[PDB]
RNA sequence: GGACCUGGCGGUGCUUCAUAUCCCUCUAGAGGAGCCUGUUCUGUAAUCGAUAAACCCCGAUCAACCUCACCACCUCUUGCUCAGCCU
RNA sequence: AUGAGGUGGCAAGAAAUGGGCUACAUUUUCUACCCCAGAAAAUUUAGC
């Protein structure tokens, strides 16, 4: 690395800053001080104090990326949103009085609870100790499963049973799927919480 | 027969030919008779044999199947007897040396001495074709350095799609000769 | 023989924790296709051989009637330089 | 003669395994541009 280990990450946080001091605690005004004597590394490009800024969009976008082409990458996350936008705008133009009220129009609200709908709490662990491997069931971290849910959604995305159909077109079908508890990425995570709950047995092994 | 990865032809074949000495017949044929590109060859034989690698190319792991509008099985050995006539009549023609480099079916390289293309044009006849080792022969080479001019001289654009199969970057720079309009009136 | 001192135990097991190497975790390949190829076996009297040393004539590429190695026949010699030898 | 030459001959096949070279596309390809356009169509090896 080219940073020293005195070079401390930066904090972008823009609001952080216009916290008044009357609410300062003593403890987060001993950090807020010893702060100003840490060296700072740059801040990278990316993160920004935009309002608009999502850092789950942002990880989605990086890990479709490719070859370091991220401006394809951010083309393919900008058309997906605008495509279930789209989408539910046709569908909330087409549906009755009462039937408006529960259409949500927010491509990013449908993103993250269609994200939140795919993630597994448990999973299995791979290990051999008796010459045989051995699946044994583990709780899943918060991150390990954020991470999990992204991973399937981009998997079952470019899958080639998908022929000729652009990547905007198949992420937003997915997302909307994944919205209402539905399509694959679902049955995947109910598969896995089923074949962890077939090997409840197996746990005494850790 | 366009296959997958997890294809195996000599085996499926060999199957081929168990269904016809079942039913009984003498030295059923079923062999590969066009390498094209990876993945895709032609069989050619008797139609048991190939009726049954249509109804098992699941079994077989054949992604598509499509019977060619031919008359028989040729590039076999059941083209056997018109090998003879074809050879009498090139035993008049004197071959010349060609002025280009033109390449064989047989194995797939080039012509290399004039009086040798008498029996090979006569092999061809009962012979698998080798055109993806032509194909690699002509156009192989290390990545980054040019490709030569391809122009298909002759109806249709099979060999256009043959050619962007095994070679994309040598498909770069590929045309055909439009042989049914022409743009001016010479 | 009584009492005591130092021990060593090339010590043996458990308990607690440091518990890093190495697994699991992440990314991309490799299983397909066509070529050339190293090795091994068998073959011939012989060597299947090696191209800062052939051929090429888009790219490459095989023997080339090449050439050094090898088999079978032979020949030159006091010769190149009190020579010569990729032992 | 372990030196120098002449003549001819020497062409090889099988698998089992290891490696190398090519193309392998929809997040693609061609043109204009250098990013607001138009058309086409399981084992196992490394790394951080
Ligand atoms: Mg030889």
């Amino acid at each position: 690395s080219r940073y020293s280990p005195e070079f401390k990450d930066p904090l972008i946080d823009k609001e952080y800053y216009r916290k008044p001091v009357e609410e300062l605690t003593e403890e987060e005004k001993y950090v807020r001080e010893l702060k100003k004597t840490q060296l700072i590394k740059a801040a990278p490009a990316g993160k920004t104090s935009s309002v608009f800024e999502d850092p789950v969009i942002s990880k989605f976008t990086n890990m479709m990326m490719i070859g370091g082409n991220k401006v394809l990458a951010r083309s393919l996350m900008i058309q997906t949103l605008e495509a279930v936008k789209r989408k539910q705008f046709e569908k909330y133009h087409a549906a009755s009085a009462e039937e408006q009220a529960t259409i949500e129009r927010n491509p990013y609200t449908i993103f993250h609870q269609a994200l939140k709908n795919c993630e597994p709490m448990i999973g299995l662990v791979p290990i051999l100790k008796g010459g045989r491997f051995y699946q044994v069931p583990v709780p899943l971290p918060d991150r390990r499963r954020r991470f999990l849910a992204m991973k399937w959604m981009i998997t079952e995305c470019r899958d080639k049973k998908h022929q000729r159909t652009l990547m905007p077109e198949k992420l937003s079908h997915k997302l909307l799927e994944a919205f209402h508890n539905q399509g694959p990425v679902i049955k995947r995570k109910h598969d896995l919480h089923k074949m962890a709950e077939a090997n409840r047995a197996l746990a005494h092994y850790r | 027969v366009l296959g997958q990865p997890q294809s195996k032809f000599n085996f499926a074949c060999l199957e081929a030919r168990e269904h016809c000495k079942s039913l009984g017949i003498e030295n059923p044929v079923c062999e590969v008779s066009n390498y094209l590109f990876p993945d895709c060859r032609v069989i050619s034989g008797h139609q048991e044999a190939l009726r049954f690698l249509q109804k098992n190319s699941s079994k077989f792991h054949f992604r598509r199947t499509r019977m060619l509008p031919v008359s028989g099985a040729f590039h076999t050995r059941l083209m056997e007897p018109a090998v003879e006539p074809l050879t009498q009549a090139l035993k008049a023609v004197d071959i010349k040396k060609p002025l280009v480099s033109v390449y064989s079916n047989v194995h797939a390289h080039r012509y290399r001495h004039p009086g040798h293309i008498h029996k090979l044009l006569a092999q061809q006849l009962v012979s698998p074709v080798k055109w993806e080792q032509t194909m690699h022969a002509i156009y192989e080479r290390k990545k980054g350095r040019g490709f030569p001019q391809t122009f298909e001289v002759g109806p249709g654009r099979q060999l256009g799609a043959i050619l962007k199969s095994c070679n994309m970057q040598a498909w770069k720079s590929y045309s055909a000769v439009d042989v049914l309009q022409t743009l001016e009136h010479v």
